[PDB]
């Protein structure tokens, strides 16, 4: 099916004190493969996948240079954005940058993206056309005009619809055993009495990949939204994910309720009921 | 492969 | 300037069975800024040699981290996770429940 390569950069200025803390993380779907920390002893691009450990020593040194250049540019960017927003020098600020390409079931390019942020909120984005920019405010408009004059939108489209897809197709072949997997969830129901006239019904789903899963509670096939608690898809730490949906039911009415589990790895969605 | 052409803002 | 409160989750890697080795997880999500102090507790005392994942974010730029340590659950022993962030007034602790 579809696939996605992604990069996440986080440049935080230490107010007390040092070089701006820089974390670079690389993913292929919901799987990490590269790592770069500024406070690390290595000072190199580090592998976090078995199919990337088989890459030449010339590769690991090129990645280190590009990521080091990206960090030092972000180091001065923090010092330029403090002027655009007329903020103090004794403040900690964050520059979160994300970009990536998409590959369809066929193999060819589908979506190209770049989203940049400052202090939680959005800053500048690269559109679906990959030729125009989207500034969040009047301060970010200066960055848009600077990137339009330098014709930086062409360097982005070159790296997104080419090379990114050329290396993502290479990554999907080098790791055709690790990434092409669709682990279906291992579901189960638990029942805990909360009151002398009401009880909680928890529906589990463990060991699934990819993280995208739908846990839906129903009462007579009718989607139960009220009296429902849902937790965010959590990592297992072994390359799989976990999720649960709980529902508060009147005691004796356990049988009326039903939990539906939808996932890529399952051929037909599950239906769990209490006995 | 990371972005090789980094632009100053 | 925008700031978000961390969402904590305390769970084990596999379904907890007393005596068999596992991994205690503490997944902190939806927080901003990035600077956060996360601890894992065994009967009130800190667990030394605790590893964590690399800092990444979500759709709303919210940060997430997984703090993990190898452990052996027993009926007597109680586990928890101590989290400290700039948004919070006091460090909040969430105990580990074998079904949560
Ligand atoms: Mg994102």
């Amino acid at each position: 099916g579809s696939h996605s390569m992604r990069y996440f950069y986080t440049s935080v200025s230490r107010p007390g004190r040092g070089e701006p803390r820089f974390i670079a993380v690389g993913y292929v779907d919901d799987t990490q493969f590269v790592r770069f920390d500024s406070d690390a002893a290595s000072q190199r691009m580090e592998p976090r996948a078995p199919w990337i450990e088989q890459e030449g020593p010339e590769y690991w040194d090129q990645e280190t240079r590009n990521v080091k250049a990206q960090s030092q540019t972000d180091r001065v960017d923090l010092g330029t954005l403090r002027g655009y927003y007329n903020q103090s020098e004794d403040g900690s600020h964050t520059i979160q940058i994300m970009y990536g390409c998409d590959v369809g079931p066929d193999g060819r390019f589908l979506r190209g993206y770049r989203q940049d942020a400052y202090d939680g909120k959005d800053y500048i984005a690269l559109n679906e056309d990959l030729r125009s920019w989207t500034a969040a405010d009047m301060a970010a408009q200066i960055t848009k005009r600077k990137w339009e004059a330098a014709h930086a939108a062409e360097q982005q489209r070159a790296y997104l619809e080419g090379r990114c897809v050329e290396w993502l197709r290479r990554y999907l072949e080098n790791g055709k055993e690790t990434l092409q997997r669709t682990d279906p969830p291992k579901t189960h129901m638990t029942h805990h009495p909360i009151s002398d006239h009401e009880a909680t019904l928890r529906c589990w789903a463990l060991g699934f990949y990819p993280a995208e899963i739908t846990l839906t509670w129903q009462r007579d096939g009718e989607d139960q939204t009220q009296d429902t608690e849902l937790v965010e898809t959590r990592p297992a730490g072994d390359g799989t994910f976990q999720k649960w949906a709980a529902v508060v039911v009147p005691s004796g009415e356990e049988q009326r309720y039903t939990c539906h589990v939808q996932h890529e790895g399952l051929p037909k969605p599950l239906t769990l009921r209490w006995e | 492969s990371a972005l090789e052409w980094i632009k100053n803002k | 300037m925008i700031q978000r409160t961390p969402k904590i989750q305390v769970y084990s890697r596999h379904p907890a069975e007393n005596g068999k080795s596992n991994f205690l997880n503490c997944y902190v999500s939806g927080f901003h800024p990035s600077d956060i102090e996360v601890d894992l507790l065994k009967n009130g005392e800190r667990i030394e040699k605790v590893e964590h994942s690399d800092l990444s974010f979500s759709k709303d730029w919210s940060f997430y981290l997984l703090y993990y340590t190898e452990f052996t659950p027993t009926e007597k022993d109680e586990y928890a996770c101590r989290v400290n962030h700039v948004t919070l007034s006091q460090p909040k602790i969430v105990k580990w429940d074998r079904d949560m």
